[PDB]
């Protein structure tokens, strides 16, 4: 009964950032924050009394809380929500980056600040409706709902030192890319829910009746494409990962919109939730594809991110090549590279805040976001370089971040289902201290290349420092102690496991 | 003992003080904090010994917590100690306590002084946590520590792009070696289903009865790793170029913690590496072969820091050689007295550089030994030991102990490898203190003097119940051993100084010739394994990442929109506005459709 309050709270937080406006000019930013906090709250409310850590696998459904309600009963469609331990670590980990994302937007105080605030709340209620949403056409409207405050973020509130025409090219070329893969995956959807029609008599979107439809392989595999294909672009897996850099590159230089919109990664659940169960041989047949592009992710992506002179599309595509990483784990049959996959989103979530925060810190002390023109810098800031270090430190899979834990037990289940992947991907991880120490070498380290560079800088405020440690004190402690969030995520991996093992 | 956990909470309590000082605290108070977190880390570990040896040297274990548990994944957070344990926490501990202590003296004045202790403070507790670690992900998390603050110590200077560099090529190399051993543990952990030392040696020889192949691959991967961080055979490239760091630094990661790590990842998987005979010969071959080359290139070196690099590989290359002939306690003894008499060397070179100015080359300075008196006597005890000057020095018992493992087991041509580099290592070492020193007595300078002599080596390792005993020489054998090792190292050191302490006729002579100058050439550059690992890996690296910087993919998706935007303007030439052309292709549309219906049919 809280999860439609759980997608609600945003989206009644944002029209009151929008009206309450009127009130005055600093008002909104704390509404959003109230609102942000309010889900966040709740979220950890379910957390606690959903009693995770003792649950144990059943099958799929098996949902710790859920609510139905009849939305389009010409064609069975209903909002129909459901939360388990997967689910929930999500909208945990995005009610945190919401208000992270409102702390980050703080003192940026502008004419139309509601609307952007009511934008980001929209955003972060479209991503709680996706991490909800147990029916195919609620779920394919929460997938495309984000897109139209994202675009509306990136090219109006976008990166004011830019063109101004390449801003609205990127959000463009952001939208077209999500929302013909969206129109994809509804052809699937619409396909699976006419073989289902066609098998029993009845009309369903419900993702519980949905499963164990009888068709041929041909068919299961041509939806599993079209499910794949929309999860794909959003991943992102390459080809399809060009919307990304140019995406976090032209967005609102504050780098909250980047939290909010583009940084979670509600793919890799949707891979987990509605690919394995639904299409479960289509997907062990497609295996060998999905791991092998996720190898050419992992070292297409730490190798763009070496050749970029701006940090921002060095963090993109640092995203890219661990993002490649899960990939490869959803597609093994392993308990252990799920349980890692979900440890590695969590952490990819919050090193790359950390990073994305950072980065805006720097440009917003520098005036630029090129590396040819910065260096030395650890001597001419305060804080800024040494939490930059740790977080590139924790970005190439370092023992004592969450990103190692995830990482290394992605390798260990990967090694037990396929060997010759899991070493290539170690390799990939070579690259990827590649990388990081490139960036902090151009960055921070040597003499300063230019005359902005050659200056003291301000130091960084109080609420941007105990927001970038509190990410660190995260991070830190879930390299460190992990063991909660996997007894959290256990039954539910358990389950989508099971069903994917068992019925090929 | 119950405090095992304390001595590696104090060096991370030290590091967490001072990196979140950031320099705002002054140098005495930043100094006590670092240099006093290592203390005490170092007198907890003396406590932790005494009781150790209270007992009847018993193994003890300290469970903190249960680090992840995915099934039958059961990955513990647990401290061992044994005797290996032991020795090589109060190796690291109190050569970390002296070198503290110097480069608290040593550092004073320097910009980054408490970012250094902090850095070396993480050094100590990331090294701690590779020696004590119950199991191997554990090992794992403090080997990739010890690789993290070798690169933030390394590239200490920032603000030299080659110092820098230096650190980036060093944490590359060890994360190769880091790959290796990552493999390592999935093969151990996908055939054993544990990480746990004590339960893998149990488990091993039940689960390889048929096939011997995965544990010769795990064998193989845990050599690797072991190389990678020992800078051996083939990931040797990195040792050389680390010496950009403060001496300080050089001295910790030369003596203390960084190279010792391969060695001890090797003796405390003995029990597997013992079922595989070939991989454990492969490290015996390896530690020979490196020994030899880094012999060969220390000779020809121009600066004191290069020269004792390539003898720091040329030693552990001697560990690694007692090693792969099933002498581990001449290893891990090796390792003690190589820690005690490199820190010596070490802080002594520093001296050096600090009383001198601008790092000249060793041709440039010369008659030394009356500027500074007592810093020829540290490098001049530093280099006996180091050189295996008979029956004063720890090293000669050290290398002795090896030579009569190698011996006893069977392998002759490995003695005679570890022979010529007895041989070698006499000659370049008194080579350079015979160049650099021919033509205020601090403490830690004094302890490892007194340690460097036959007193360090009166100190004998607790390994007898860890570590398998090597097989005993017999009287007459080790006798002529000792004779022939004595007469070795004797007349090395005297055609080192027959050559270079002198006119040095014969040696210019030599170097000014063309085969001189082309082996000269070929060992200086390392054998020649920079370029070849430059022009194998680092050239096609930035080739490809040159090809790609502006992102194909991207692009190859990008032209469907290129192909939309030129069929629309080619469909609008159809739109001209003339009324005529629009019946004609209403005409043209007609036909159109009627053939089709009429085709069709
Ligand atoms: C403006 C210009 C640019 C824009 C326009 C460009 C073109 C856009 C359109 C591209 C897609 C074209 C159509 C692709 C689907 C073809 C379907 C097909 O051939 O189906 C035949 C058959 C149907 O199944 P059937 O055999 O009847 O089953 C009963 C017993 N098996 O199918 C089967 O039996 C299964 C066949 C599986 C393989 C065919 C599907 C290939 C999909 C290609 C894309 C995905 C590639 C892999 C993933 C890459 C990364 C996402
Ligand atoms: C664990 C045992 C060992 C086993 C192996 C572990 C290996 C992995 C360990 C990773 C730790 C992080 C390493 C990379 C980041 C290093 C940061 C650094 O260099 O800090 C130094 C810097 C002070 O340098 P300075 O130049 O004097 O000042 C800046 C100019 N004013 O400092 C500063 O400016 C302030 C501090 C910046 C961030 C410091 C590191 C943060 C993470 C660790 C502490 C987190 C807080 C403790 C609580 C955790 C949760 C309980
Ligand atoms: C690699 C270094 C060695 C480890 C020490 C330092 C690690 C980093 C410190 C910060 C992060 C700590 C995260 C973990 C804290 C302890 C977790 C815990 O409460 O474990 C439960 C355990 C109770 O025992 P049990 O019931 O068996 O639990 C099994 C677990 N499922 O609880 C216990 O038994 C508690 C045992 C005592 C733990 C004391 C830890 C003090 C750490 C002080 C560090 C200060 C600096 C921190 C930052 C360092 C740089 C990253
Ligand atoms: C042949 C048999 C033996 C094989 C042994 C194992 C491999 C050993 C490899 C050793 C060589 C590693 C060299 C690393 C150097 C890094 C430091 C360096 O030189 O940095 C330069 C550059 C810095 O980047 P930037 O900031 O742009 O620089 C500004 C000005 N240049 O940074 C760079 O240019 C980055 C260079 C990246 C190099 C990547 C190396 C990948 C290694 C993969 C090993 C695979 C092993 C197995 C091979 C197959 C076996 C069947
Ligand atoms: C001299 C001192 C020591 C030096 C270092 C030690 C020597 C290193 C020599 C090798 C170099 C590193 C490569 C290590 C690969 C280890 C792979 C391995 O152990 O695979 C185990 C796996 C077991 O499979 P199995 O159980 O046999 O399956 C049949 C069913 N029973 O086996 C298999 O499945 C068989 C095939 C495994 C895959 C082999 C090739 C993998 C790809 C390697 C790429 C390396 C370069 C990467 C470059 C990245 C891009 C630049
Ligand atoms: C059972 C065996 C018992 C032991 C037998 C002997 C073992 C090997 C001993 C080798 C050393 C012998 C001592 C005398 C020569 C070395 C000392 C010397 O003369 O060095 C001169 C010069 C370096 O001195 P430097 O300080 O640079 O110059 C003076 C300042 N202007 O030096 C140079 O520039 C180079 C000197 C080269 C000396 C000859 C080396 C012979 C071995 C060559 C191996 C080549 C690689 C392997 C084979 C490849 C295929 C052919
Ligand atoms: C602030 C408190 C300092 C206490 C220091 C206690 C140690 C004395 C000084 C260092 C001595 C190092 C000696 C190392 C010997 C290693 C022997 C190993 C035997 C297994």
């Amino acid at each position: 009964m809280l999860l439609p309050w759980l997608i609600l709270i945003p989206f009644i937080g944002g029209f009151l950032c929008w009206q309450t406006e009127r009130f005055g000019v600093k008002v909104p930013r704390w509404i959003a924050l109230i609102t942000m906090g309010l889900t966040l709250a709740l979220s950890l409310q379910l957390w606690l009394q959903g009693g995770y850590s003792l649950t144990q696998s059943a099958g799929i459904p098996q949902w710790q809380s859920e609510f139905d309600m009849p939305w389009i009963p010409r064609f069975g469609i209903s909002i129909h929500l459901a939360i388990d331990g997967l689910s929930l670590l999500m909208v945990v980990l995005t009610g945190l980056l919401g208000v992270l994302a409102v702390l980050c937007s703080w003192k940026e105080i502008e004419k139309y600040q509601g609307f952007f605030h009511l934008n980001l709340m929209w955003i972060l209620g479209g991503v709680i409706g996706v991490f909800l949403a147990i029916d195919m056409f609620l779920f394919f409207f929460f997938w495309e709902m984000m897109l139209v405050p994202m675009y509306f973020l990136i090219a109006l509130w976008g990166h004011k030192a830019s063109d101004g025409k390449t801003r609205i090219t990127a959000a463009t070329k952001f939208f077209i890319y999500t929302q013909a893969s969206g129109l994809v995956m509804l052809i699937a959807i619409l396909a699976l829910v006419f073989v289902h029609y066609n098998a029993t008599g009845v009309w369903t979107f419900n993702y519980e009746e949905l499963l164990n439809t009888p068709m041929s392989s041909g068919v299961e595999y041509l939806l599993m494409l079209g499910f794949f294909i929309a999860f794909a672009v959003k991943m992102p897996v390459v080809p399809l990962h060009g919307w990304l850099p140019d995406a976090h590159s032209q967005a609102p230089t504050a780098g909250s919109v980047d939290l909010a919109g583009i940084l979670l990664k509600t793919a890799a659940y949707g891979l987990l939730r509605f690919s394995l169960p639904l299409f479960p041989n289509a997907s062990a047949e497609f295996a060998p594809i999905a791991m092998w592009l996720g190898v050419i992710g992992i070292f297409y992506g730490a190798w763009m991110a070496f050749a970029q002179t701006d940090i921002k599309r060095l963090i993109a595509y640092t995203s890219v090549s661990h993002m490649g990483f899960v990939l490869i784990a959803i597609y093994t049959g392993s308990q252990l590279a799920y349980q890692g996959a979900v440890i590695q989103m969590i952490a990819h979530g919050l090193s790359a805040a950390g990073l994305f925060i950072l980065c805006g810190q720097l440009y917003e002390r520098i005036h630029t976001r090129d590396m040819r023109m910065m260096g030395g810098l650890w001597s001419k800031m305060k804080w800024l370089p040494a939490l930059s270090l740790f977080f590139a430190v924790a970005t190439l899979g370092m023992p004592g971040t969450g990103n190692f834990v995830g990482e290394f037990m992605i390798l260990f289940g990967s090694f037990q289902v396929v060997p010759v992947i899991t070493v290539i991907s170690t390799f990939g991880l070579v690259f990827a201290s590649v990388y990081s120490l490139a960036m902090l070498h151009r960055a921070y380290f040597g003499k300063a290349k230019s005359q902005i560079a050659s200056q003291e800088l301000p130091g960084m405020s109080l609420r941007e420092l105990f927001m970038i440690l509190l990410l660190v004190v995260l991070l830190v402690l879930l390299g460190f102690y992990p063991q909660p969030i996997l007894d959290t995520s256990h039954s539910a991996i358990g389950n989508i496991q099971q069903w994917f093992v068992n019925s090929v | 003992m119950n405090m095992l956990a304390l001595t590696i909470i104090l060096p991370l309590i030290g590091f967490v003080l001072l990196a979140f000082s950031r320099g705002r605290w002054s140098e005495n108070v930043s100094a006590i904090v670092g240099v006093g977190s290592v203390g005490l880390a170092a007198l907890v570990t003396a406590f932790i010994g005494v009781d150790f040896f209270a007992n009847g040297e018993q193994t003890y274990s300290q469970p903190l917590w249960t680090w992840m548990s995915v099934g039958d994944f059961n990955i513990g957070f647990n401290l061992v100690l044994d005797g290996l344990s032991l020795t090589m926490l109060s190796v690291v501990t109190g050569v970390g306590f002296l070198i503290h202590m110097y480069a608290s003296w040593y550092m004073r004045g320097e910009e980054g002084y408490s970012r250094f202790f902090a850095y070396t403070n993480l050094f100590i507790a990331s090294m701690v946590v590779l020696v004590l670690a119950d199991n191997l992900l554990l090992m794992y998390l403090g080997w990739e520590g010890v690789g993290l603050c070798s690169y933030l110590l390394i590239g200490f200077y920032y603000t030299d792009p080659k110092n820098g560099a230096a650190a980036m090529k060093a944490f590359v190399v060890t994360r190769v070696g880091d790959v290796f051993l990552a493999f390592a543990l999935f093969i151990l952990y996908n055939e054993l289903g544990t990480l746990n030392f004590r339960e893998m040696v149990e488990l091993a020889p039940a689960h390889f009865a048929d096939g011997n192949n995965m544990l010769m691959w795990a064998t193989l991967m845990l050599l690797g790793g072991a190389v990678g961080k020992s800078a051996q055979l083939p990931l040797q490239t990195w040792l050389a170029d680390a010496m950009a760091g403060p001496t300080p630094v050089s001295a910790l990661i030369h003596a203390a913690t960084m190279v010792t790590a391969g060695v001890y990842l090797i003796a405390r998987t003995h029990g597997l590496f013992l079922m595989t005979p070939e991989v454990l010969h492969l490290v015996g071959i390896v530690g020979a072969v490196t020994l030899l080359l880094a012999g060969f290139a220390a000779l020809v070196q121009t600066d004191i820091k290069r020269v004792l690099a390539y003898s720091t590989m040329s030693q552990i290359g001697y560990m690694f050689l007692a090693l792969g002939v099933q002498a581990w306690d001449a290893a891990i003894f090796h390792l003690m007295t190589h820690a005690f008499f490199k820190a010596l060397l070490f802080l002594a070179s520093g001296s050096v550089i600090l009383a001198c100015h601008h790092e000249q080359n060793i041709f440039k300075m010369g008659g030394l030994r009356k500027s500074i008196p007592l810093v020829y006597l540290c490098f001049l005890v530093g280099g006996a030991a180091l050189s295996a000057l008979p029956l004063v020095t720890a090293g000669f018992f050290s290398k002795d102990e090896i030579l009569a493992g190698a011996m006893a087991n069977g392998h002759i041509n490995l003695m005679v490898a570890g022979l010529v580099g007895a041989f070698m290592t006499s000659l370049y070492t008194f080579r350079m203190i015979f160049i650099v020193f021919h033509g205020t007595h601090s403490l830690p300078l004094i302890v490892l003097l007194i340690l460097s002599t036959f007193v360090g080596a009166l100190i004998v390792p607790p390994l007898q119940g860890v570590l398998p005993q090597t097989t005993e020489l017999a009287h007459g054998s080790m006798l002529t051993l000792e004779i022939t090792s004595g007469v070795v190292a004797v007349v090395g050191i005297l055609l080192a100084a027959w050559l270079w302490l002198g006119k040095r006729t014969l040696v210019t002579s030599i170097a000014n010739s063309a085969p001189g100058r082309l082996l000269s050439t070929w060992w200086y550059n390392a054998w020649g394994f920079d370029w070849l690992y430059d022009k194998v890996f680092v050239k096609p690296f930035l080739g490809i990442a040159w090809l790609l910087k502006r992102d194909p993919l991207n692009s190859m998706m990008n032209i469907p929109a290129v192909l939309s935007r030129f069929a629309g303007k080619g469909l609008l030439l159809s739109e001209n506005g003339y009324l005529r052309w629009y019946v004609a292709s209403m005409s043209i549309g007609a036909v159109v459709v009627l053939a089709l219906l009429m085709v069709l049919r």
